[PDB]
């Protein structure tokens, strides 16, 4: 399965996987942090 | 009257000297210009809504 | 008073018209 | 002598309309005859035909 | 007559949940305009239990489909005068595909 | 008319007269070459301007080069 | 069809080109006032809907006997610079024949 | 027609020195 | 065959774009067969006359139909009420119901609500009566006469200039500057002193009576003595009423600053003074350039000796007078620059100093005659860098122009287009990511969530400008700062007065809504620039073309070789820049006209409210404002605005129309013409007839231009289609 | 009360814009059950629009004429007025970032230059060498400015030009 890391390594698949995580992390983060106009403490 | 060319150029250029003459005063119709009629009611007011 | 209704088909019918047809006979003059 | 750089050196082209203009390549092989433009360069940088190789003068290409 | 129909909804996250409105039938979520409903009315589904089982059924044919394009290029795939049967091709689609799919359907 | 000059960065690898969809180009004896060749327009009367000969120059900065100049009944292509 | 196209003044080559230009002049001259009489601007006046409509329509005449002659001095036994002159000649004087044909056909 | 005429007579001494104009230049 | 007289190349050509390139490359002096440069002067020269004889012609036809079909002694009297009328119509084919629509402001038959608004023009320089308007109507009239003379006489070979007359740059810099310029506005002055201060006082100085007449009740005493103070002693009052004497004051050359009262115009006093000022000035900077009398400065020295040390700017300025004195479009470029800059400042003080009386009240001469200044702004702009373009192939020379600020240039060119293809870039990301931030906040119904950023460096510059609306109480704010104590009798309070009035154009309150839409100003300035100076520093080569010199300025492409070439060439590079002016002029447009339709309104809060997202940009100014635009005609009947209704759509009509140049490109229609060739040589009876100039599809290059055109009138006549009857319509 | 601003728990038109989305939250709660999730829904909605308004009070955002929250993106009226979290904190937030994708970018091209053919690992993204370059660029400001001072951050003229 070596061939098989080689195309989840391609430029779509990680640009799918990292475009999911990035957007999963913000997604999660304006969850938990509701509306941030303006940097609070 | 005409059968050369310069003869032909001479009479369309002469009626259309007779005809557009004529056309601003009697030629000008009653129902088709209506601007060739007399000042009718109204219409003279501002642009509407306000200044 | 007479003039807004002769000039505007000279210029707009008959000028024109004229104007369509010198500049377009001098278009297709086989230069000598 | 044998004129021009050696078989597979690197080398600079300083011809102001190639496209590999100030533009690093490989020399493959320069031509020992009266030809105008001998010296043969391959580039890994394609040009917009998709040709990687030119002839190039004596004078227009420099070492390293 | 009053209840709009509606299957989609979204997640309260950004205001985005302002966009599950008010469709009537105690529910909120995006008015639909795809008529499903009405071709399931037409079907006489009248549960949701079908609804789900036909889904569950989707996935076994979608799974079937992807077989049988793996099946059909990788491990055996037809030869070339298979094709060329047209009179084969439109006896059988004209008569198992259209034909016996519309006697299917009609009961 | 149009203007067709070629230079002297030619190789002689003849692409351009076999691309030539109206004969303008031809292949003539010169020293400067491997292959001893050089193209030639004889025939810039017939040409169009299609630019087949420049897509076709293998060299950079193309050795075959057309210049569109004025355009009679052949130069526009013209059943007519 | 090869035996009507050998009928119509177009086509005839052995008429002199007065002769062919007054039944091409007549023959377009009571059939483009049509349009004009029946549904020009005066359709719904019942006397000037015969006037004005045929004194425009042979004022369109006016306009297409200039415009042979102009396509005579562009362009050079008809194609002639004196041939065509005698065409549009016929064709300006056998069309406005030809639209007063129409105003009589009442 | 008082400033039409008076106009018109000033333009015929006008195209006499244009017929000077026309003549001198060439 | 005989048409191009000017070039024989498109003699020989049996097409029938013979037809069109006879048309436009007519005036492409440059590349007609055999032209001399003496030859090229003296055409240019004879053109100009040509222009100025037309533009003469053109402003006595105002003044004729403005005397005879309008209502200029009417307008007078109520300049308020009273519409203006440009001409009266006489459109026969009309109808009842359109001729008694179009009749109104009083006059008899239909007419033309002028909203160029020559009136308030003619009215605050002295004119009052009709035979005022047709005697300069009889004088311009004779002076374009002049003008067509001047150009045949100075093409006649007696008269034809030298070669070296035309290069004479000191001799003409020296003229224009103090005898047009100084002369000219010194004159202006004494138009303004003389006729139009006392005419607005309630007195006729006519032609009769102007050797009669004092301006001034101690007149040239106090220019012969010394007290020019005497000269501000009474001026125009506070009560001021204009036409009129009630109230009216007798000095000359007053310096007030701000508004009259009633008018909200310039105060004519100060208008005297502007003018007679900077008429000293053009006429001292008009004694600057050595010509023939052994003192002065030479244009060969200040150029060439002006290099920074330390290799800061090249060789310097060296060697640029060669290259703008025997160069044309380097000199038409320049001109197109300052004109098109020049022209803008005309229309970006006009509608906050509106100079003419009873202006800024009519609202639709205020909209058109910005408007207008701003699209002939935009024009004249992208066309410096196309004749800047032109210069870099047709006139530069290397070797003339070794190592100065100009082959500097083209030395770091990409540096130039890379960082302005930056700033582009960022402008377009955060201008469009804070509307469409705001367009969603305002669809989750939460408008708190908007980003607005209050503009903090402008309403910095208004409040030191004496806008005390936001506090920063900063220098003319500041009432014990020094600025506002240096010119409290000196120009101040009338101007201190006229800012802090809410109710004119005279730095209007911002906020976030002009915060973004001057960043997004700022994105179509410097994408027109983009794309543009590209134009002008790729014109000679880039590595895709290193010959593009080598074609000219206007050619098709370099082939489908080389990956492919649309759009190479630097025309091509200069009308992609016209749709990004289109559009950078259409945002300044949009901007100015909506914020001062919610002005006028009164609804102020309005336009703040929905400004700061792209929605209220839709729906509450192309929606809501052209409720009665579009009701210019309907089953129901038709009304005044229906002539701007129609155009409205003759407008869509033209702009769609240019699509069909621009995505359909030529070699569809070529094939098609061969069969509409094919299918007239083989119709019987239409075999008689035959065309002379073979039907040929229309060139590359030419279906960029027709396109470009179609888009740009459809593009002109829809907003002012727009703009004239949603100010009018409401107003 | 910057820039004819007011503060926003000071101004009134604010409260009066929570007072009408509310009015609106309200009106569409009032057609379901307490107990039904399309009215858990909209309550937990509101608990999360009226912390909202209570949260931008908090930080002291400026309203205006329209009683929204305005920002001042000037340092020096930002940090003297106490509103640096507006624009002059996510200034560097984002430019710290920003320009650490751009060094990550960076150095994966840098250390893929010399090798067979890199062409194919701009396809192929190595994974063990991007997440390597991707973890320990965290200090990326440390170290450009450090590659700012050599010359070897800029590259000469050995730049590709057309026609100088
Ligand atoms: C700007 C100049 C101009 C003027 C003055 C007119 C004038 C007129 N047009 Mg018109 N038109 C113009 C431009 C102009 N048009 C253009 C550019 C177009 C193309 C969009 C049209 C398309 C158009 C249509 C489609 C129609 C008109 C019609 C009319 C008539 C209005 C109805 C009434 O009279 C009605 C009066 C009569 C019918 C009496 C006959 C008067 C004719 C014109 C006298 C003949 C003149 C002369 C013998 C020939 C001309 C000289 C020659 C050198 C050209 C009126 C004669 C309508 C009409 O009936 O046409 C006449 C009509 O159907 N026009
Ligand atoms: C009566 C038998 C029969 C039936 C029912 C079908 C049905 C179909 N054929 Mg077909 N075919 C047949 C005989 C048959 N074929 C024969 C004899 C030949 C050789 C001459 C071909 C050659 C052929 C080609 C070359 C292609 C098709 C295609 C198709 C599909 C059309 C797509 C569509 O409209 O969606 C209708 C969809 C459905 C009705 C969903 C139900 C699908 C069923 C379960 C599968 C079809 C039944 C199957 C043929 C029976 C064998 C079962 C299998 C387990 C062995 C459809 C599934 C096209 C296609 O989509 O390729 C995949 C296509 O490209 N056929
Ligand atoms: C400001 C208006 C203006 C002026 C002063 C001139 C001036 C001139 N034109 Mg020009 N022209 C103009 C507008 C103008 N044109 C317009 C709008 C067109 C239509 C596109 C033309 C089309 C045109 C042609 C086709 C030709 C001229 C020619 C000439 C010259 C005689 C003279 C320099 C002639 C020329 O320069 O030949 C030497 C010539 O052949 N002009
Ligand atoms: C003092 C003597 C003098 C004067 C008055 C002029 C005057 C003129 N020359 Mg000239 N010339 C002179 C000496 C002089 N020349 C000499 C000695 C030479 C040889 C070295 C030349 C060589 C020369 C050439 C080669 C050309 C001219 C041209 C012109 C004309 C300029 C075009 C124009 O009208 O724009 C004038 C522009 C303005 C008035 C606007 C600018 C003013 C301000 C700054 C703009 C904003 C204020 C604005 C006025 C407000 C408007 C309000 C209201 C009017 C709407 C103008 C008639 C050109 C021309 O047209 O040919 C006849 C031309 O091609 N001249
Ligand atoms: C920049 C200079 C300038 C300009 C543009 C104007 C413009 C105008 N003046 Mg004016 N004027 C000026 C200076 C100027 N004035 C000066 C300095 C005086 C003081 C003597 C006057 C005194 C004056 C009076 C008394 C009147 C005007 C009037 C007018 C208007 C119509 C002109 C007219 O009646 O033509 C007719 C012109 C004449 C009978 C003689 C003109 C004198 C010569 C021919 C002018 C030379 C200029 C030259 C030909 C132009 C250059 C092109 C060539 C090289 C118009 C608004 C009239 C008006 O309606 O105002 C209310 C009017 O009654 N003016
Ligand atoms: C070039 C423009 C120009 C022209 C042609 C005139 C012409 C004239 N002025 Mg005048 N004037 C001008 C500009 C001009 N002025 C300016 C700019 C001012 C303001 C500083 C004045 C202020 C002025 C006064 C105060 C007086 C004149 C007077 C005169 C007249 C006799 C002068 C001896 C004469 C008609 C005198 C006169 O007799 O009035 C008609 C007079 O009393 N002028
Ligand atoms: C001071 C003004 C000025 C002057 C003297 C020139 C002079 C020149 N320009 Mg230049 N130009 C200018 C301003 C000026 N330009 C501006 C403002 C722009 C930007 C819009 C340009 C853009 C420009 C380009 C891109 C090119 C020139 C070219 C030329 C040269 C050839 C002239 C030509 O093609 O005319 C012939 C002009 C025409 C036939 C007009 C074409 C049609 C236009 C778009 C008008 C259409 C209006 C439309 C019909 C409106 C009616 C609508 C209807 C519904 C009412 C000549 C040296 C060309 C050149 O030098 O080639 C190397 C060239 O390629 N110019
Ligand atoms: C509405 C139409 C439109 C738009 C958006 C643009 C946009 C742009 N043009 Mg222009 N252009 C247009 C019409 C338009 N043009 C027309 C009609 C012409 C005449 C042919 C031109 C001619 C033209 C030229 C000649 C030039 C430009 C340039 C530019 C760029 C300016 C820099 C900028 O603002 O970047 C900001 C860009 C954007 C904000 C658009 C991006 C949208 C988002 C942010 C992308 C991500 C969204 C999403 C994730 C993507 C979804 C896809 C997928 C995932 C589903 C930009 C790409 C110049 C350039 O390249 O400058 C760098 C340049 O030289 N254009
Ligand atoms: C286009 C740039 C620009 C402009 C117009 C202003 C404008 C202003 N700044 Mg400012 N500022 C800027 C950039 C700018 N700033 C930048 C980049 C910095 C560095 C981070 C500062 C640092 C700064 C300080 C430290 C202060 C200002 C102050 C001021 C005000 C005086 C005024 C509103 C001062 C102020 O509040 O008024 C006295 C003040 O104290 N600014
Ligand atoms: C391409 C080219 C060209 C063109 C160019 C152009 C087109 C340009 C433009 C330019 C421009 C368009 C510029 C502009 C400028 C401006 C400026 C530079 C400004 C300044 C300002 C100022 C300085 C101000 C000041 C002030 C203030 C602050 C306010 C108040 C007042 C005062 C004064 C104080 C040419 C032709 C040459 C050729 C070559 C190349
Ligand atoms: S130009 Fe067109 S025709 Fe002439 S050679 Fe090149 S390709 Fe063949």
């Amino acid at each position: 399965m070596k061939d098989f890391t080689t195309y989840l390594s391609t430029a779509p698949v990680i640009a799918t996987i990292w475009f999911t995580f990035t957007a999963g992390l913000l997604i999660e983060i304006n969850r938990y942090f509701p509306d941030p106009l303006v940097f609070s403490f | 009257i005409i059968s050369r060319r310069e003869s032909l150029r001479a009479l369309v250029a002469l009626s259309g000297i007779a005809a557009i003459v004529t056309y601003g005063l009697k030629g000008a119709k009653d129902a088709d210009l209506p601007i060739t009629k007399g000042p009718q009611t109204t219409g003279e007011n501002g642009k509407g809504g306000s200044v | 008073s007479w003039a807004p209704s002769v000039f505007v088909p000279l210029t707009g019918l008959v000028l024109p018209a004229i104007a369509m047809a010198t500049l377009f006979v001098y278009i297709e003059k086989e230069a000598p | 002598k044998e004129v021009g750089p050696k078989r597979g050196s690197l080398v600079k082209i300083l011809r102001p309309e190639s496209y590999w203009f100030n533009q690093v390549g490989k020399v493959v092989s320069v031509d020992q005859s009266g030809v105008r433009y001998p010296v043969v360069v391959r580039f890994e940088n394609q040009n917009y035909a998709g040709v990687t190789t030119n002839n190039y003068a004596l004078d227009e290409v420099v070492a390293a | 007559t009053h209840i709009k129909p509606s299957a989609q909804v979204v997640w309260p996250i950004v205001g985005q949940e302002i966009l599950n409105g008010d469709v009537g039938g105690g529910f909120q979520g995006i008015q639909i305009t795809s008529g499903f409903f009405q071709l399931w009315r037409a079907s006489g589904i009248t549960s949701e239990l079908q609804l789900y089982t036909t889904a569950i059924g989707g996935l076994v044919m979608a799974a079937a489909m992807f077989f049988a394009g793996w099946f059909h290029y990788h491990k055996a795939a037809p030869k070339l005068e298979w094709f060329q049967n047209v009179e084969s091709m439109l006896n059988h689609h004209l008569g198992g595909l259209l034909g016996l799919g519309s006697l299917a359907w009609a009961g | 008319a149009h203007i067709v000059k070629i230079y002297d960065t030619c190789i002689g690898c003849t692409q351009c007269v076999r691309a030539c969809p109206l004969d303008v180009l031809e292949m003539v004896p010169w020293d400067g070459c491997k292959a001893s060749q050089m193209a030639s327009a004889p025939r810039t009367e017939d040409c169009v301007g299609c630019k087949r000969c420049e897509t076709a120059c293998p060299t950079d900065f193309l050795s075959v080069r057309v210049y569109l100049g004025s355009e009679s009944t052949r130069s526009m292509g013209l059943s007519y | 069809v090869a035996t009507y196209l050998s009928n119509l003044p177009a086509y005839r080559t052995g008429v002199a080109p007065v002769l062919r230009g007054v039944e091409i002049g007549l023959a377009h001259g009571f059939l483009l006032a049509g349009p004009f009489i029946k549904l020009g601007p005066l359709r719904n006046v019942p006397e000037t809907a015969e006037i004005a409509g045929s004194l425009s329509a042979a004022g369109l005449v006016l306009i297409l006997a200039l415009c042979l002659s102009i396509y005579g001095s562009a362009q050079f036994p008809l194609f002639s610079a004196d041939g065509w002159s005698e065409f549009a000649a016929g064709f300006l004087v056998g069309g406005e024949a030809g639209v007063a044909w129409a105003y009589v056909c009442t | 027609a008082a400033a039409a005429a008076a106009a018109a007579a000033a333009a015929a001494a006008a195209a006499a020195a244009a017929a000077a104009a026309a003549a001198a230049a060439a | 065959k005989l048409f191009p007289k000017f070039s024989q190349g498109l003699a020989q050509d049996p097409t029938t774009r013979r037809i069109w390139y006879g048309l436009a490359m007519a005036h492409d002096f440059e590349s007609h067969d055999g032209m001399t440069e003496e030859n090229l002067y003296q055409k240019i020269f004879a053109s100009h006359f040509g222009q100025l004889s037309i533009i003469f012609l053109w402003t006595s036809g105002n003044l004729f139909h403005v005397a005879w079909q309008g209502n200029f002694e009417q307008w007078v009297t109520d300049p308020v009420h009273i519409r203006p009328i440009a001409h009266a119509i006489w459109d026969p084919h009309f109808g009842q119901p359109a001729v008694e629509a179009f009749t109104r402001g009083g006059a008899s038959g239909p007419v033309n609500i002028s909203t160029s608004g020559v009136y308030q023009w003619w009215y605050t320089i002295g004119m009052r009566t009709n035979q005022d308007l047709y005697v300069g109507s009889v004088f311009l009239a004779l002076v374009s006469a002049i003008f067509l003379f001047a150009g045949w006489l100075h093409l006649q070979p007696n008269f034809q200039p030298s070669l070296s007359w035309f290069k004479d740059a000191e001799s003409r810099l020296n003229h224009h500057l103090s005898g047009l310029f100084g002369v000219s506005s010194l004159a202006w002055t004494g138009h303004l002193v003389h006729v139009a201060i006392p005419e607005s006082r309630g007195q006729h100085v006519g032609w009769d009576n102007f050797l009669s007449v004092l301006p001034h009740p101690q007149g040239l005493t106090p220019f012969f003595t010394g007290n020019w103070a005497a000269y501000a002693q009474s001026p125009d009052t506070a009560s001021h009423v204009f036409g009129t004497a009630q109230g009216s004051g007798q000095a000359i050359l007053t310096f007030l600053g701000g508004f009259h009262p009633q008018t909200q115009s310039l105060w004519l006093t100060d208008m005297a003074h502007h003018h007679l000022a900077i008429a000293v000035i053009f006429i001292v900077a008009g004694h600057m350039y050595r010509t023939n009398f052994g003192i002065g400065h030479r244009m060969q020295a200040i150029l060439e000796a002006h290099t920074p040390p330390s290799g800061s700017l090249g060789a310097g300025h060296k060697g640029l007078f060669d290259t703008v004195n025997n160069s044309l479009h380097f000199q038409l470029g320049l001109a197109l620059a300052s004109v098109g800059t020049i022209t803008s400042l005309v229309a970006q003080h006009m509608y906050s100093l509106p100079p003419y009386a009873f202006q800024a009240i009519d609202f639709t001469t205020q909209a058109a005659l910005y408007t207008h200044h701003q699209y002939i702004a935009g024009f004249i702009m992208c066309g410096a860098f196309a004749h800047g373009a032109i210069f870099f192939i047709r006139d530069y020379d290397p070797e003339q122009n070794k190592g100065n600020v100009l082959a500097r240039m083209l030395d770091h060119k990409e540096a130039l287009i890379s960082h302005l293809s930056w700033v582009s870039l960022f402008l377009g990301f955060h201008t469009l990511g804070l509307y469409v931030h705001n367009d969603v906040m305002q669809a989750f119904g939460t408008p708190e969530k908007q980003i607005l950023i209050e503009p903090v460096f402008a309403q910095w510059i208004q409040a030191a400008h004496g806008k005390a609306l936001y506090g920063f109480d900063f220098l003319l704010s500041s009432k014990t700062s020094a600025a506002f104590a240096n010119g409290q009798s000196l120009w101040l309070p009338g101007w201190l007065d006229a800012i802090n009035n809410n109710q004119n154009s005279l730095f209007l309150t911002i906020g976030p809504g002009d915060f973004l839409v001057h960043h997004a100003i700022a994105l179509g300035l410097h994408t027109t620039t983009l794309i543009l100076v590209k134009g002008a520093l790729d014109a000679r080569g880039s590595k895709l073309m290193p010959d593009k010199k080598d074609f000219g300025y206007s050619f098709p492409c370099d082939g489908p070789g080389r990956g492919g070439t649309c759009d190479i060439s630097a025309y091509d590079a200069f009308y992609l820049a016209v749709f990004w002016m289109l559009n950078t002029i259409g945002w300044v447009t949009f901007y100015w006209h909506w914020k001062h339709l919610t002005l006028w309104q009164g609804n102020v809060a309005q336009f703040d409210e929905s400004s700061t997202y792209l929605m209220g940009w839709l729906r509450d100014y192309l929606w809501l404002n052209s409720s009665q635009l579009i009701n210019g005609y309907n089953p129901f009947g038709m009304n005044s605005l229906s002539v701007w209704a129609w155009t409205f759509l003759f407008g869509h009509l033209i702009y769609a129309t240019g699509f069909m140049f621009l995505i359909s490109w030529r070699g569809y229609w070529q094939e098609l013409i061969e069969t509409l060739v094919w299918a007239h040589e083989k119709t019987p009876l239409a075999n008689l007839v035959y065309w002379k100039d073979k039907p040929v599809a229309l060139s590359i290059v030419q279906a960029r231009l027709v396109g470009l055109a179609h888009f740009s009138v459809g593009y002109i006549f829809t907003y002012a289609a727009f703009l004239i009857a949603s100010t009018s319509g409401r107003f | 009360d910057i820039a004819g601003l007011t503060p926003c728990s000071e101004s009134k038109a604010y409260a009066k814009l929570e007072k009408k989305e509310l009015k609106t939250l309200e009106k569409r709660l009032k057609q379901y059950e307490a107990d039904s999730a399309p009215a858990v829904a909209l309550k937990a909605t509101m608990e999360r629009t009226k912390a909202r308004f209570a949260n931008y009070a908090k930080a002291g955002l400026l309203c205006g004429n329209d009683g929204l929250p305005h920002l001042i993106a000037d340092p020096g009226l930002a940090l003297k007025y106490g509103h640096a979290g507006e624009v002059f904190i996510p200034t560097f937030g984002f430019l710290y970032v920003a320009g650490y994708i751009g060094y990550v970018g960076r150095q994966y091209l840098i250390a893929v230059k010399g090798e067979a053919k890199p062409t194919d690992k701009e396809i192929i993204i190595d994974v063990p060498l991007a997440t390597k370059l991707a973890w320990q660029g965290a200090g990326w400001p440390l170290a450009a400015v450090q590659e700012l001072q050599r010359g070897t951050l800029l590259e000469k003229e050995e730049n590709i030009t057309v026609s100088p």
